[PDB]
């Protein structure tokens, strides 16, 4: 697993887990919470609202 | 507190809300500079008081793949991951609506 | 008018060059003025791409810009197209990520790609 | 096994990407259409901005005085109400430059964009093969030319190379549609070499439609047989003969 590096120091490079770590933050998944169960769809956006 | 036993540590960092969106993109860079951090949230609506936009965020965190979760914004510009590569958020768009 | 003309590394072509682009860019000069200010960028960051950007703009009023760069990254596309509703400056996408082409833009955005 | 000889792959800019980046696993004669135009140099691309950023200025300094619409500076927009009074966007949209149509869309783009029709050669290397010409577009290549996909076996062996004549009810020639530029549903594909003109050697590979009473039975040939064929008339004699022993 590699790091965020800077913003403004010679680095135009991306994150190299960035899209593993966007990926993993998709698959997330809940059963309880604040604002009841969080699911994010294929775009991303909150899926189940009420 | 209640994520284990695990020894890694989470810190938090912050950044205020300015009326500038060029200055709101800055801002944000240098606090890229300022914690190595994994992922940004923006959920102001009201206290800019305005479009509100988080597009600065996103854009500066889109370009190095860093995932950006809003709270609050609804609207259906943030749904497609060909202009906002690395967005997220809790609350569903507008356009989800029609579905009721 | 004043328009300014930003390259990256593409070809190792010095700003010079760039500069001889002015007779052939409208011979029958009709506003007099059509000088044309040109500048080298090392690296995209979207800091540096700001900071560049708003200075020229400060720096001898630029009407315009036509900016290319040599990575592909289509992330510096969309940095232009905010810009450009920040600054209502017409921007030109010549090469890289700029000329990416880019689904939806915002109205009050007058960012042009090739 | 999808990608042998007769399979054809079409692929936007998206998946071809870079140029010079050639992965593995990308067979051979993958046809792609990309802008990364190498005729199109970065200094004529710096022109044609400047160009039509000039033709902007001069539509709008014939409407208007108050050109120089400059905003005042890099911060403090909470202190200074928007200024969108008069903008180039509405003038750039329509525009001639240089000889040349740059008009732009509502949407950013252009509408006479400088496509390219590229292909993977045996060499997996890059080649032009069409141009968007206009709003048509030039192909260098009449019939398509097959390429080697896997490299590694299969060759080509159910494509056949035919013959044929004109003959009134065997087989009638009919010029390809202007409307359409395809042959109607009872004539196929065709090729003649016609001769620019007598003294030259030059000529080009007209695509006629051909149909009648032998193409039906070469039709349902290639239907059972299961072959697949580029027909073309001759062009230079008639059926047959021998002279000097040729
Ligand atoms: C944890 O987060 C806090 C957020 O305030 C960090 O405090 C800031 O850290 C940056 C860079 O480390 C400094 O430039 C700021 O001056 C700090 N703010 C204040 C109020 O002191 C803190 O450093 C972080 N801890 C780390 C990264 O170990
Ligand atoms: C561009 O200029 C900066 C100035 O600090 C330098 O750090 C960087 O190495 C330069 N990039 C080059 C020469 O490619
Ligand atoms: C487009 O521009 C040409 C330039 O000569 C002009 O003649 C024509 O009327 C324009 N069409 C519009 C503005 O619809
Ligand atoms: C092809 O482009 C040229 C460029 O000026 C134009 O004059 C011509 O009318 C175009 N052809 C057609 C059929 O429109
Ligand atoms: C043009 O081509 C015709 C054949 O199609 C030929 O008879 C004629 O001589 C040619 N004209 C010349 C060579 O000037
Ligand atoms: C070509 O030239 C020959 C020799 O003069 C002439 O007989 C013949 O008609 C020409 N072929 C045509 C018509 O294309």
């Amino acid at each position: 697993i590699t790091d965020p590096p800077r913003g403004c120091v010679g680095n135009t490079n991306i994150w190299k887990t960035g899209p593993l770590f966007k990926r993993v933050l998709m698959s997330s998944k809940y059963a309880d919470g604040v604002t009841g169960r969080v699911e994010f769809n294929e775009d991303g956006d909150r899926k189940f609202a009420n | 507190k209640r994520h284990g036993s695990w020894k890694i540590q989470l810190n938090a960092t912050s950044v205020t809300h300015k009326p500038n969106a060029i200055q709101m993109a800055l801002s944000v860079c240098e606090d890229l500079i300022s914690s190595q951090v994994y992922a940004i949230l923006v959920s102001h609506p009201p206290t800019p008081n305005d479009h509100f936009t988080p597009t600065p965020v996103s854009y500066t965190a889109g370009f190095y793949r860093i995932p950006v979760l809003g709270l609050t914004t609804r609207m259906s510009i943030y749904s497609d991951k060909s202009i906002h590569l690395s967005f997220l958020r809790t609350v569903p768009p507008y356009s989800h609506q029609s579905s009721v | 008018l004043n328009i300014a003309v930003l390259l990256g590394h593409s070809h190792d072509v010095t700003e010079r060059e760039l500069r001889n682009l002015w007779g052939p860019e409208q011979a029958t000069g009709l506003p007099l003025d059509v000088n044309v200010v040109a500048l080298l960028m090392n690296r995209t960051d979207p800091k540096s791409l700001i900071t560049h950007v708003c200075d020229l703009m400060s720096g001898a009023r630029i009407h315009g810009l036509v900016f290319g760069d040599d990575t592909d990254q289509e992330a510096v596309a969309q940095m232009l197209d905010f810009i450009s509703s920040q600054t209502f400056i017409p921007i030109l996408g010549i090469h890289g990520g700029a000329s990416m082409i880019m689904a939806d833009k915002d109205p009050t955005s007058t960012f042009f790609q090739f | 096994g999808l990608t042998g000889y007769d399979f054809f792959w079409i692929v936007p800019s998206l998946v071809s990407g870079n140029t010079e980046l050639i992965p593995k696993e990308f067979p051979s004669g993958l046809i792609s259409v990309s802008y990364d135009d190498w005729d199109y140099s970065l200094e004529a691309r710096v022109r044609d901005g400047l160009g039509i950023l000039t033709t902007a200025a001069s539509s709008m300094l014939e409407k208007f005085s108050y050109i120089p619409e400059a905003k005042a500076s890099c911060y403090g927009q909470a202190e200074k109400p928007e200024t969108p009074l008069h903008t180039l966007h509405q003038f750039m949209v329509n525009v001639t430059w240089d000889g040349k149509d740059l008009s732009f869309t509502e949407e950013g783009y252009q509408v006479h964009p400088r496509l390219v029709v590229i292909v993977l050669n045996k060499d997996r290397e890059w080649e032009k093969v069409g141009k968007w010409e206009n709003q048509t577009l030039s192909l260098r290549h009449a019939v398509w030319p097959r390429y080697k996909s896997f490299s590694d076996c299969e060759p080509d062996d159910n494509h056949l190379s035919i013959v044929t004549l004109e003959e009134a009810p065997f087989v009638i020639v009919e010029d390809i549609d202007p409307l359409t530029e395809t042959c109607v549903r009872n004539t196929v594909p065709c090729r003649k070499f016609v001769k620019i003109n007598n003294s030259t050697n030059e000529g080009m590979n007209v695509k006629k439609c051909c149909k009648g009473f032998c193409i039906d039975i070469l039709k349902k040939l290639s239907r059972t047989v299961k072959f697949t064929y580029d027909l073309y008339l001759v062009t230079n004699g008639k059926h047959g003969k021998k002279v000097n022993n040729v």
